[PDB]
């Protein structure tokens, strides 16, 4: 009978040196790993709206409780936490007039619609900060419902509010030109079409074409809906509140102003023990499904050093895609490329070359492409594969009573190949992760060599890692956990000139 | 010397705050007292503690609220300090602490209402910040910061109470061994026998293809009916493999590797169950990648097996508790079953949308816990067992494949101690999960 090994329960740094498990209670404690002396919030939105972000900012500053404050840490409160001061009145608004939205918003298709929208909030943004001689660290970009609800695809705005028509149908758009007939008065309607047809090439959800569209500038931004902010007030007929945060209404503002922070430009928190020169990167790809070529997907990097702030790289646009065996691989050229974009960026960081190379995915990776990466690896450089999945086909059940196994056991196959709980109960939040019995994740080392237990370790401290969402953890290591949303940003825009950005450009 | 701080925390109401305070006032280097610092075996109190404020204490801090009030211990032990004071002679030994918007002057006590207080409704930094310079005004002794005091503190008083046991214990898992299997395996060079495109996924008996040959458990006289010719076939042509070698891994080839015969007997597993499954009265399920097979309606006393429900009422539909299984080899040949809860308007009919059973598991799914899926999982097992030790899968003729109803159980070096009914409340919070689910929204939830 084989049996289980438990891994201990990483630790994240925090200011002063303290170490502790849960960034939440570890910032209260010590608060922020560095530290920056304010946030100077950029706001656009409504009118309606920019008075929910100051009513929410003012509420923050005192402290808040969730209902089980033992199974999550109650929020002492913007300034006891970090310090620093988020000041609902000193906020830089560009205003967005409902006329404005009124206008944009009722049109036939999601795409017109969509990308006229997103058009106008980048328009103030880049104007305003431009433009502006007063810098501004965090624009946030307070999203009407209406907004949200019909700017996502598969939205479908009523045929009796629609109130300009759109020109053509969403088949035809992506194969037309215009190109100028002799006559011009023509070309004033061709010019139409051709500006209408170009919003099907950009995707269909206001988050993700927003991101996307703002990399080239570099601007961070956080994107909260109205109902979020006060949920509260919307409700359904009954009356009910359609979101309803009063159990977590805390830890949900643990979740803002974190992310809020790191955004800011302040790493909350890093990882407390880690061997130098371990450099961890994330494999992304997402199956363009647009072309004429069938096997056509982005190719994405996501590169993860111990802080977990994170970095990106663009990938080019090909092949990558098998449908036969549904996986993703690289054409060697490629490969050479990212691992030299990717290493480049770490000794321009370091100075020097990172010793150890850890690659992750969830497709074990083919041959050819893999020694595409000894081609750019220098000697001196161990590298390592290996293929991470949420395998379904496991579980552990506990002989008696309700609660599942707790996270950090392992089971270990072989010396290339073991099972690691990420999910399960903690004992420190005297409750669990997910509501079903747990499942396993399985982490082989598809190419190189590799001490297995290591990685183990090695991994389950990537769960840490995740400033975007204030939690004790995450089921997957940060290099993936955002693999498809990523993806979803690059696909977004049509053109991926853009050079490798940090990570909290994406979210 | 008197250097040290007392605190009155009424409990366990104000916990929270009164938890926060203190430690950040002794990372920086301030001697504190708190009994929410100390769990208590002491056979007194009172005398431990009415002891401690006069001899050590720098300084005296309460909690105005409405159960700091109301609560006696505190009252009891703030009146030794304001008699605590008469000796000092001070004043600004004694500070009170609000923290309740609600708590009301008529509320307050009369030993309070004349002190002079630092508000913290408005927000805790603030507060503080206006402390520490008093603190500073008063010069009290207090050494530099040292936070690493605080946390081994937390890690001490807080994380002890609940924190990971070294007791070890044992899972009961969804892998089932195999209990036998057929002695050989066996591969036949039909040849001209089998014609190129012909199907063998529609054998009948688990078949598999092979380059030069079609690879079974059963005796190659097994497939007649379905396929004729055969009976032109001289069973030593048949190149035939210890079952027990490959399982070894001692057996390779020229022609052949041992994964690659590993790879093989899975997929036969899986057929052979997609077989034995039809003979079994349980009605299925195709996911796309694979088949999963459920229970009618009806079909139990009560809609149960061995006093365990197995279909019930959700809403206005009936939902059953059904499962997915394929074989594994390394490193043991197992049956893995994974659960799946497949529903039906009728209680004997599919519902046709994707989203509609998807949906409808997961909110289903929520109000279940481990002990209830277990006891699910090993009670739809005891009922395909033509014995209780084992499910008798058909491979050939006379060619069979058992599978034990027994799971096995895995070995835990490290446990936990269980708390009780606090999930469905978490369950529950999991139903308002269906909220901010929002990929538009920049949030992930637990
Ligand atoms: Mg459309």
């Amino acid at each position: 009978m084989k049996e289980l090994i438990y891994i201990e329960e990483p630790s994240i740094l925090f200011a002063h040196g303290q170490k502790c498990t849960d960034p939440r209670d570890g910032l209260a404690l010590f608060g922020p790993l560095n530290q920056i002396y304010g946030i100077k919030s950029g706001v656009v939105g409504t009118q309606k709206g920019l008075q929910i972000f100051k009513s929410y900012l003012d509420k923050i500053q005192k402290p808040i409780y969730n209902h089980n404050n033992i199974t999550r840490p109650m929020f002492p409160g913007f300034e006891a936490v970090f310090g620093c001061k988020w000041e609902s009145q000193n906020i830089v608004f560009k205003e967005i007039t409902d006329e404005e939205i009124r206008r944009y918003l009722f049109n036939a298709s999601t795409h017109k619609r969509t990308y006229d929208l997103v058009t106008l909030f980048n328009d103030k943004i880049i104007t305003a900060n431009k433009n502006d001689e007063e810098r501004v660290d965090v624009w946030f970009v307070i999203v009407p419902e209406e907004i949200y609800k019909y700017c996502r695809p598969n939205s479908v705005l009523p045929n009796e509010l629609v109130q300009t028509k759109s020109l053509i149908s969403k088949s035809k758009a992506k194969s037309f030109r215009y190109t100028p007939t002799l006559f011009e008065e023509f070309n004033k309607k061709l010019k139409e079409v051709e500006k209408e047809a170009k919003t099907y090439n950009y995707d269909a959800q206001f988050h993700d074409q927003l991101k996307a569209r703002l990399l080239e500038h570099t601007i961070p931004t956080q994107i909260l809906r109205e109902s979020t902010l006060a949920w509260r007030d919307f409700k359904n007929t009954f009356g009910a509140p359609i979101r309803d945060f009063s159990k977590i209404e805390g830890h949900l503002a643990w979740t803002i102003s974190t992310a809020a922070y790191y955004k800011a430009g302040g790493k909350p928190w890093k990882l407390g023990d880690i061997r130098p020169g371990v450099c961890y990167l994330g494999l992304v790809y997402k199956k363009i499904e647009k072309s004429k070529n069938p096997q056509n997907a982005c190719c994405a990097a996501q590169m993860f050093l111990d802080n977990g702030d994170g970095t990106v790289f663009k990938g080019e646009v090909g092949p990558w895609y098998n449908p036969e065996k549904g996986e993703y691989h690289l054409k060697p050229k490629e490969a050479k490329a990212l691992l030299t974009q990717a290493l480049e960026s770490y000794k321009e960081q370091n100075k020097s070359y990172p010793k150890e190379v850890f690659i992750h995915a969830r497709t074990r990776f083919n041959d050819e492409e893999w020694n595409a990466f000894n081609e750019v690896t220098p000697k001196n450089t161990n590298l390592v594969g290996v293929t991470i999945t949420k395998s379904k086909p496991l579980k552990l059940y506990k002989t008696e009573g309700a609660f599942p196994i707790m996270r950090g056991n392992a089971y270990i196959v072989d010396e290339k190949k073991a099972f690691l709980w990420t999910l399960g109960f903690v004992p420190k939040l005297q409750s669990t992760l997910s509501m079903e019995v747990p499942n396993p994740i399985f982490i082989e080392i598809n190419k190189g060599e590799a001490e297995i237990q290591q990685v183990l370790k090695d991994i389950l401290a990537l769960t840490k890692l995740n400033y975007n969402a204030c939690i004790y953890a995450d089921g997957e290591p940060v290099t993936l956990r955002f693999a498809n949303k990523i993806g979803e940003i690059l696909t977004a825009s049509t053109e991926i000139k853009t050079p490798p950005l940090a990570f909290k450009y994406y979210i | 010397m008197r250097n040290k701080i007392f605190i009155s925390h009424a409990t366990p109401e104000d916990d929270d705050f009164t938890r926060w305070l203190s430690l950040k006032l002794i990372g920086l280097g301030y001697e504190v007292w708190c009994d929410i610092l100390f769990l208590d075996k002491g056979v007194d109190f009172w005398s431990t503690i009415e002891k401690e404020i006069r001899e050590n204490t720098c300084k005296f801090l309460i909690v105005s609220s409405t159960a700091g009030n109301k609560r006696e211990g505190v009252l009891k032990e703030l009146a030794v300090a304001t008699k605590v004071k008469k000796h000092l002679q001070d004043d600004m030994f004694i500070i009170p602490l609000a923290i309740d918007e609600n708590l009301s002057y008529d509320d307050i006590n009369i030993e309070i209402v004349r002190l002079n207080a630092i508000d913290f409704k408005k927000s805790w930094a603030k507060g503080l910040q206006d402390l520490l310079d008093a603190f500073e005004k008063q010069n009290v002794p207090k050494k530099p910061p040292d936070h690493s005091k605080s946390n081994l503190l937390y890690q001490q008083i807080f994380l002890h109470d609940k924190q990971a046991i070294e007791k070890e214990e044992t899972y009961d898992s969804n892998w089932f061994p195999i209990i036998s299997f057929p002695n050989e395996l066996r591969f036949h060079r039909y040849d001209w026998r089998l014609p190129k495109q012909f199907d063998v996924r529609t054998l009948a008996f688990p078949a598999i293809r092979y380059k030069e040959y079609l690879c079974t458990f059963a005796w190659e006289y097994d497939f007649i009916h379905q396929l004729p010719k055969t009976e032109t076939y001289n069973g030593q042509e048949s190149i035939r493999i210890s079952t027990s070698d490959i399982l070894s891994g001692r057996y390779d080839t020229d022609f052949i590797r041992n994964y690659e015969c590993q790879r093989l007997i899975v997929q036969l597993i899986n057929k052979a169950f997609e077989l034995r499954m039809k003979d079994k009265n349980v009605r299925e399920y195709q996911m796309s990648k694979t088949f999963a097979y459920w229970i009618e309606k009806g079909k139990l006393e009560k809609d149960k097996f061995e006093k365990i429900k197995l279909v019930g009422k959700q809403k206005n539909k009936y939902w059953h508790f059904g499962i997915s299984a394929a074989g594994k080899l390394y490193p043991s040949p197992v049956l893995m079953v994974s659960s799946h809860i497949i529903f039906t308007m009728d209680g004997i009919n599919l519902i046709k949308s994707k989203s509609i059973q998807h949906s409808s598991r997961r909110k289903q799914g929520k109000n279940w816990w481990n002990d209830k899926w277990r006891e699910k999982l090993l009670a739809f097992i005891r009922f395909l067992s033509d014995d209780q030790n084992a499910i008798y899968l058909n491979v050939g003729s006379e060619e069979k494949i058992l599978i034990s109803n027994k799971p096995l159980k895995f070995f835990g070096k490290m446990s936990y101690v269980t708390p009780s009914e606090v999930t469905l409340e978490e369950e529950s919070v999991l139903a308002d999960i269906n909220n901010f689910e929002e990929d538009t929204e920049d949030l992930d939830e637990l």
